[PDB]
């Protein structure tokens, strides 16, 4: 039983730096589209 | 004579400052009209 409660907290460890690691990945894709969006401003801000 | 010299002379300097002014309102119009581009082109970037 000793085993079962340490793979437990394994098992609670991996699958919360899954749902981090979705996270996170998320947060890159869409910073990574702003960061395009951004530079569209720019690109109108030297026009004008 | 010299009267009707000097009518005809002031008639002669009214018609330059007509082409004098004439030429600064298309000069006017020639700024006015890349103003309006350029608020334009901050109505796309705001828009954006």
């Amino acid at each position: 039983v000793s085993s079962v409660i340490q793979f437990g907290n394994s098992l609670q460890s991996v699958l919360e730096r899954q749902d981090n690691e979705a996270m996170t990945l998320l947060f890159q894709q869409q910073q990574q589209k702003v960061l395009q969006h951004t530079k569209d401003i720019q690109n109108n801000n030297i026009q004008v | 004579r010299a009267n009707i010299n000097d009518i005809k002379a002031n008639y002669d300097r009214r018609e330059q400052e007509w082409t004098l002014q004439k030429n600064q309102a298309d000069k006017d119009a020639e700024q006015l009209a890349h103003q309006y581009t350029s608020v334009q082109e901050q109505l796309n970037m705001a828009q954006k």
